[PDB]
């Protein structure tokens, strides 16, 4: 984000890496994992709402036949 | 001769005369060994 | 300068009534045949002209060449510099021939190697092999007291005895051979209004900001 | 600057500065009699007439009337057909400097006899004909190192008493100075018997194929190519039907005639497409499938899809139908292989970071490849050597090849490679990979092992893809929107094909030879779900997220899905409309001059 | 760049050029008021050089080295 | 900028090393001016101490060689 | 509404139609002008081409050389 208002702070940036609990989007962007398969575009592109089958969740929860988790 | 590489049957009168004559020259370096 | 367009002597005496036709241009050699060739074509021992009148033995008896070239018994003058270097910058080898390479003398301020090279003194005990016999770095003297660097200008490289100017002390470029001068050019400031400082830690002179 | 006027040469680039001055003589001549006239007033040196440069502005030095009269000398001045004294460099330097071809002509290029040899002189290694003393001299006269063969002492000597194999010259006193024959080399050990060379193993040596024989050598066009012969030399022309390109662009894909040169408009309407293939005629019914992909826009997930294509002349006269794999979660599918045999095709995804395989309609998808993958791009496939290639263009790009079941992977090219965005196999020339970089712009080709690596281009423009056929070599440069062509061995010359958009993001050439149909699958039905390939037979494997069941190799414990079918094709041909009834069935409003269900009744 | 040496009055007129040959690199000049001659430096050939205003009767003064050691 | 007697005696420096890069300089009663290529300024001061150092003018291109006309 | 998609090389949409532009307005010059005839409202002006001005103030012809129609 813009902190200065003339955006010098956001230029010549390299994303930052992900933290242990983190998932990183095709965009290099971070979320917390517990976002991925969750029915919602949280990435913006959908990059967290993929390949949902091929994985299970944390067992707190119920999984959908679409591999969906809630 | 059958060179194992192409599976061609040249005449034997091509092997030990130090000619490359197929691809592996199995004429050469496989018989004159 | 002889039979040209502008009258150069006070006299008058440049521009003859019998003077030929002017076929060149201004400040150029004209052939006797009406072809044209460049000043420096006059005595260089290949012939230039159609007719070859550029190397005429009455053009070239007595040539006379500036003081910073060296003048070949061929009559063909070079650099001063480039005598006793192993090439044939004449064409007899006059240059490089081993009597003058043995007997000549260096020009007032240059050291002279046992090869026959003449160098600039300052070439002399600087680590780099100028005279290619490493006659210029006898490292018995070079590492004594009588070559030690001026500290008001100079900086001593760590691993020799090569001592370089401070302007070149990482300026991007090995000048020690060690890179000694190039390291921890962080803590090195800028002068506080004529440099700016690069995204590196290099000082350049403001005027060469956005000079394209 | 004024003190350049009025002084003969023209220093005004319309020489200006002298078409308007007072007479230079007492007898109304500008110029000496040492130089010429141009009529402009411009003097000009007298052996400047005619030489092919025009050298005065008004072109007063080219008059044919001059030009027929100077002296000329054939190696520094030769003429011209049409009169015309043309400039010895000028001769066969590619361009026609006189207007019929003349100083282009081969008869006056080349050589006659090329210097031959006489009994004075000395072939040294295949040729070069200096006099003959330097025979057994021993001194490398000749300055190739061949000047000495044999040249072993003793004057009571000749090799006609069969000391050396063939074609002596008499050493004056060691016998025998023994050059090889042409079309052979001499051996390192036993010099006096010569190596036949192998002709077959230099790379262009000949369109398709080669059979190396003693000394010489015979080259021969393929099953399905006839043998042409151009003004160059050799060709090899596919049969049948004249090969078309594919075009696809973000909102359409265009098909070419590449004998024709008229367009037809196949697919359109489609949004963000990158990559296609295509696989000939399965079904025999005259109608190959081309498949693409679809990227993912704003937040919605790409797709492959699959159509017909008709292999004979059609166009507004078929609608074209697209289907959807139904593979879900694709984000940029930039790599696309149809593979002909096994029936599989595999594809790359730039945002996942791996290789995907299906089936032909989109069931039981497979990872492949998932770790070590920065950008992958641009998979090709090689059923008939079990070898699938792809690319990697992101921060330390590389170019790879694997078995399709997914072993032995391992690294091509890594040397000198910069964004390596296209590859394609010429499965006729020892099945040697081309691909095309963007930074270094070049394309180059290689064995398929990874040895012999060549620049074929240079200074592509910026290539973005490959096609090779017919022994021609097709690419996009990109940012300029055009089709290149040249040579497929890189001899000889660009040329400029046809030019579409920036949106041009490949060209596909479509022909039933592009990928040999006659090759026979391997698998023998005992593997449920995929059957891959790999070099010399079959592999069986399990979809994504499933596993063999415990003590078998062929079976899975996952279910099977039934084949998705193909809607009917609009089928008709030589312009007759498709029509859709009641039952939405593809039928035929038939042209005339034809008839039959469709149109295929002349 | 034109390698040249010029004069003019400070009324800007009467510009002309007095030097123009044998120039390889100037580098400073100095005018004598006194006995009207103009010296100057030249880089190339190490000299200080020496002339009448009106640029004739050129003379090297001095070349090689200065002090008695040649430093 | 330093000072010396004409036979080489007795330096003393104006300014002790603040200079970027002087070119050409010039006296005139209790001034120094010179010509600065790093910041393309003339500019003056007092010829012995440098106190009043005032920037006269500041150029596209280096200024060479001053002179006082008088 | 969309009409239709082409490559992004496009750069202008022009209608060519007879009645985009009024064809039957009546050219107001009466051929007094030796070179240019503007119009201004309700009339005309003659103007000289670049460079040459009107002789005399005639403000009909100019220091101009007439030159030849291209068709
Ligand atoms: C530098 O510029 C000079 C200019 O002179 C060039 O040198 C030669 O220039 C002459 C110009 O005349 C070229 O042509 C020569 O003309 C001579 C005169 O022709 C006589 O015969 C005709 C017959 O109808 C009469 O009308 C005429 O009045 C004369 O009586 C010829 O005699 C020359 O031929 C002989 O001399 C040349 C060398 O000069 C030989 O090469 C010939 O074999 C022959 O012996 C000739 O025709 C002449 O071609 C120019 N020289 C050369 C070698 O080309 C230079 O060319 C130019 N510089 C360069 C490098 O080109
Ligand atoms: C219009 O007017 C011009 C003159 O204003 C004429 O040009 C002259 O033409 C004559 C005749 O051709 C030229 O004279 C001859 O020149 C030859 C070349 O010599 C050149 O080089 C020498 C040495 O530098 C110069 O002295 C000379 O001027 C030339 O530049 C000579 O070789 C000729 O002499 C030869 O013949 C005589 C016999 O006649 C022998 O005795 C000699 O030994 C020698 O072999 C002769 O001198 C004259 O030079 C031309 N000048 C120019 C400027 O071109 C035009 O011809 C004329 N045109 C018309 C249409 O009338
Ligand atoms: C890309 O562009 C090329 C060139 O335009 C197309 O190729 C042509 O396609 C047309 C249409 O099919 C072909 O026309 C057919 O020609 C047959 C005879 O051809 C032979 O003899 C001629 C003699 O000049 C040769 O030029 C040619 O090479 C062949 O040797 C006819 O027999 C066909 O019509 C007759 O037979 C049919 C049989 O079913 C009857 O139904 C008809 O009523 C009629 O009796 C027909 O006219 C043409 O030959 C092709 N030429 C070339 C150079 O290949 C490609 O098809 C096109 N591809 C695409 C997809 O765009
Ligand atoms: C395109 O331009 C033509 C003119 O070339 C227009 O026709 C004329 O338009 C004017 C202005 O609207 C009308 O007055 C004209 O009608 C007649 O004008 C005379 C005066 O000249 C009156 O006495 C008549 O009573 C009558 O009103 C009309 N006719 C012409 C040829 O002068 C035309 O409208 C225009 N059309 C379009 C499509 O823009
Ligand atoms: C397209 O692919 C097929 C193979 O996939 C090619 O046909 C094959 O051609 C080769 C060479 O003529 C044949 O090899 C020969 O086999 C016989 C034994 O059958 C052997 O005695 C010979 O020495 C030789 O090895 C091969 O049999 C043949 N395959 C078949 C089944 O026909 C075809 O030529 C390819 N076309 C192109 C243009 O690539
Ligand atoms: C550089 O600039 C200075 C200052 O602008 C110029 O000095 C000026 O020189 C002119 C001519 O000598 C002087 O004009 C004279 O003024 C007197 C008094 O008004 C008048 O009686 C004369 O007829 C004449 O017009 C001007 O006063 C003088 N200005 C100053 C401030 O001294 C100088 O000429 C310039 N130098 C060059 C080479 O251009
Ligand atoms: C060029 O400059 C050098 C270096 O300044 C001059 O060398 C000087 O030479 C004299 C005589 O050799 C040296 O004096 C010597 O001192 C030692 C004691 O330190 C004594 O044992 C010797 O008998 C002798 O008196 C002197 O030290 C030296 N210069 C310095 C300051 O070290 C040389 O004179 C100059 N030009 C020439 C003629 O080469
Ligand atoms: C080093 O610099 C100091 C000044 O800081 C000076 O007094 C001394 O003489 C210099 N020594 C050398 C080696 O020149
Ligand atoms: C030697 O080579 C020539 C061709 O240069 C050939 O005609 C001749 O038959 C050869 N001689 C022998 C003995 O093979
Ligand atoms: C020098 O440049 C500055 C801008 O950085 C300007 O304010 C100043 O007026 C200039 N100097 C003069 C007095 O010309
Ligand atoms: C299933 O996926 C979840 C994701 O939170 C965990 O990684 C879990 O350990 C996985 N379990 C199996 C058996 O793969
Ligand atoms: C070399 O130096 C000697 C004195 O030692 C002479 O001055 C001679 O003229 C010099 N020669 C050259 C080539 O500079
Ligand atoms: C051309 O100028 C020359 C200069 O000598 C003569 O005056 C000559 O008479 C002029 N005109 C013609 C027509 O020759
Ligand atoms: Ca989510
Ligand atoms: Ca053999
Ligand atoms: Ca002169
Ligand atoms: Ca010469
Ligand atoms: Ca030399
Ligand atoms: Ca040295
Ligand atoms: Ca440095
Ligand atoms: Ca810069
Ligand atoms: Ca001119
Ligand atoms: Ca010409
Ligand atoms: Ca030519
Ligand atoms: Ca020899
Ligand atoms: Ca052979
Ligand atoms: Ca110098």
């Amino acid at each position: 984000t813009d902190d200065c208002g003339d955006n010098s702070d956001e230029e010549n940036c390299v994303p930052r890496e992900c933290s242990e609990s983190e998932f990183r989007c095709a965009d290099q962007q971070c979320i917390p994992s517990r976002w991925v398969c969750d029915q919602e575009n949280d990435c913006g592109d959908n990059s967290d709402e993929r390949d949902c089958e091929m994985k299970t969740c944390h067992p707190e929860h119920f999984q959908c036949t679409s591999g969906h988790c809630v | 001769f059958l060179c194992p590489a192409e599976g061609t049957c040249i005449p034997s009168s091509w092997v030990c005369d130090e000619d490359k004559d197929c691809s592996d020259g199995a004429d050469e370096q496989q018989n004159c060994a | 300068w002889k039979c040209d367009g502008q009258k150069d002597c006070s006299d008058g005496s440049d521009e003859p009534d019998l003077c030929p036709h002017r076929f060149c241009r201004l400040g150029q050699f004209q052939c006797r045949d009406g072809n044209c060739t460049s000043p420096q074509a006059l005595c260089n021992a290949r012939q230039d002209c159609a007719d070859g009148s550029d190397e005429d033995r009455v053009l070239c008896e007595h040539h006379r060449c500036e003081s910073n070239e060296w003048q070949c018994a061929n009559k063909r003058c070079i650099p001063q510099s480039w005598q006793c270097d192993s090439v044939n910058d004449c064409l007899d080898n006059s240059d490089e021939d081993t009597s003058h390479c043995a007997s000549r003398t260096c020009r007032p301020g240059q050291f002279k190697c046992n090869n026959g090279r003449c160098i600039p003194q300052s070439w002399k005990c600087d680590v780099d092999n100028d005279c290619g016999d490493y006659s210029d770095e006898p490292i018995d003297e070079c590492t004594t007291a009588a070559y030690n660097c001026d500290n008001h200008t100079e900086f001593s490289c760590k691993t020799n005895y090569r001592c370089i100017p401070q302007w070149a002390v990482c300026n991007g470029f090995d000048d020690c051979r060690d890179n000694s001068d190039e390291q921890g050019c962080e803590s090195v400031p800028c002068h506080p209004s004529g440099d700016f400082r690069c995204a590196n830690h290099h000082c350049i002179p403001l005027r060469w900001k956005c000079d394209g | 600057p004024k003190a350049l006027a009025c002084d003969g040469r023209a220093d005004c680039l319309d020489a200006s500065d002298e078409s308007a001055c007072p007479t230079r003589f007492p007898n109304g001549t500008y110029c000496p009699a040492a130089m010429f006239e141009c009529k402009n007033h411009v003097c000009i040196q007298s052996f400047w007439i005619c030489d092919g440069e025009n050298d005065c502005v008004d072109g007063s030095d080219e008059e044919i009337h001059l030009c027929f009269n100077i002296p000329c000398e054939s190696p520094q001045r030769f003429r011209c057909d049409n009169s015309r004294c043309v400039y010895g460099h000028q001769l066969c330097n590619g361009v026609d400097d006189c207007g019929d071809g003349s100083d282009e002509k081969e008869e006056h290029c080349r050589k006659p006899t090329h210097k031959p040899c006489t009994d004075t002189e000395y072939k040294c290694s295949n040729g070069n004909c200096i006099s003959q003393h330097y025979v057994c001299d021993n001194v490398n006269d000749c300055g190739d190192l061949s000047d000495e063969t044999g040249c072993n002492l003793g004057d009571n000597r000749t090799c006609a008493e069969n000391i050396c194999e063939q074609n002596c010259t008499q050493l004056s006193s060691g016998g025998f100075i023994c050059s090889c024959r042409p079309g052979f080399k001499p051996s390192t050990l036993d010099k006096n018997s010569c190596q036949d060379i192998n002709e077959c193993e230099e790379f262009g040596i000949c369109p398709q194929s080669c059979r190396n024989s003693k000394g010489s050598y015979e080259c021969f066009c393929v099953d399905g190519f006839k043998s042409m012969s151009t003004h160059y030399g050799e060709r090899c022309a596919a049969d049948g039907s004249p090969p078309l390109l594919l075009l696809p662009e973000n909102v359409r894909i265009r098909k070419y005639n590449t004998s024709s040169e008229k367009f037809s408009e196949y697919l359109e309407e489609e949004e963000h497409i990158q990559t296609i293939d295509y696989d000939w005629d399965p079904e025999h019914i005259g109608l190959s499938v081309v498949y693409y992909t679809v990227l993912a826009q704003g937040s919605q997930f790409g797709a492959i899809k699959r159509a017909y294509i008709p292999n004979f002349e059609s166009g507004s006269n078929n609608p074209i139908r697209e289907v959807d794999l139904g593979l879900k979660y694709l984000m940029q599918p930039d790599g696309l292989a149809v593979d002909w045999v096994g029936r599989h095709i595999y594809w790359s995804d730039a945002k996942s970071q791996r290789i995907e395989v299906a089936t032909l309609d989109g069931r039981y998808r497979k990872w492949l490849i998932t770790t070590q993958l920065d950008q992958p791009a641009a998979i090709a496939v090689n059923p008939k050597l079990g070898l699938m290639f792809w690319t990697d263009q992101g921060k330390q790009p590389k170019i790879e090849s694997a078995w399709m079941n997914g072993e032995h992977r391992s690294v091509l090219v890594s040397e000198n490679l910069g964004w390596p965005n296209g590859l394609s196999i010429d499965y006729l020339n020892d099945d040697r990979v081309y691909w095309s970089d963007s930074k270094e712009d070049v394309i180059e080709a290689i064995k398929y092992d990874g040895t012999d690596r060549r620049l074929i281009i240079n200074e592509a423009m910026k290539p973005f893809s490959l096609d090779i056929f017919e022994d021609k070599l097709y690419w996009v440069a990109k940012e300029k929107g055009e089709v290149w062509r040249q040579n497929k061995f890189g001899k000889e010359n660009k040329e400029k094909v046809l030019v579409v958009n920036p949106w041009l993001t490949q060209v596909r050439i479509f022909h039933q030879l592009r990928y040999n149909q006659s090759v026979s699958n391997p698998c023998k039905q005992v593997c449920s779900h995929l059957c891959l390939l790999r070099p010399g037979g079959y592999s069986c494997a399990c979809p994504q997220g499933s596993d063999f069941v415990t003590g078998s190799t062929v079976q899975c414990d996952a279910a099977s899905e039934l084949p998705v079918t193909m809607p009917p094709p609009c089928r008709c041909m030589h312009g007759g409309n498709c029509y859709f009834d009641e039952n939405e069935l593809p039928k035929c409003k038939c042209s005339s001059g034809y008839s039959g269900e469709y149109c295929e009744v002349g | 760049e034109k390698q040249i040496i010029e004069r003019m009055f400070l009324n800007k007129t009467n510009r002309e050029t007095i030097i123009n040959h044998r120039l390889r690199r100037a580098e400073s000049l100095a005018v004598d008021w006194v006995s009207r001659k103009l010296y100057w430096l030249d880089a190339i050939l190490d000299c200080l050089f020496v002339s009448d205003l009106e640029g004739r009767h050129r003379k090297m003064i001095a070349q090689h080295c200065v002090d008695a050691n040649n430093t | 900028i330093e000072f010396s007697d004409l036979e080489g005696h007795h330096r003393h420096t104006v300014y002790d090393g603040s200079l970027p890069h002087p070119f050409a300089l010039t006296i005139f009663e209790d001034t120094v001016f010179w010509t600065d290529w790093n910041t393309r300024t003339v500019e003056k001061g007092n010829k012995y101490d440098g106190s009043g150092r005032v920037v006269l003018v500041n150029t596209t291109h280096k200024p060479f060689d001053i002179h006082v006309y008088h």
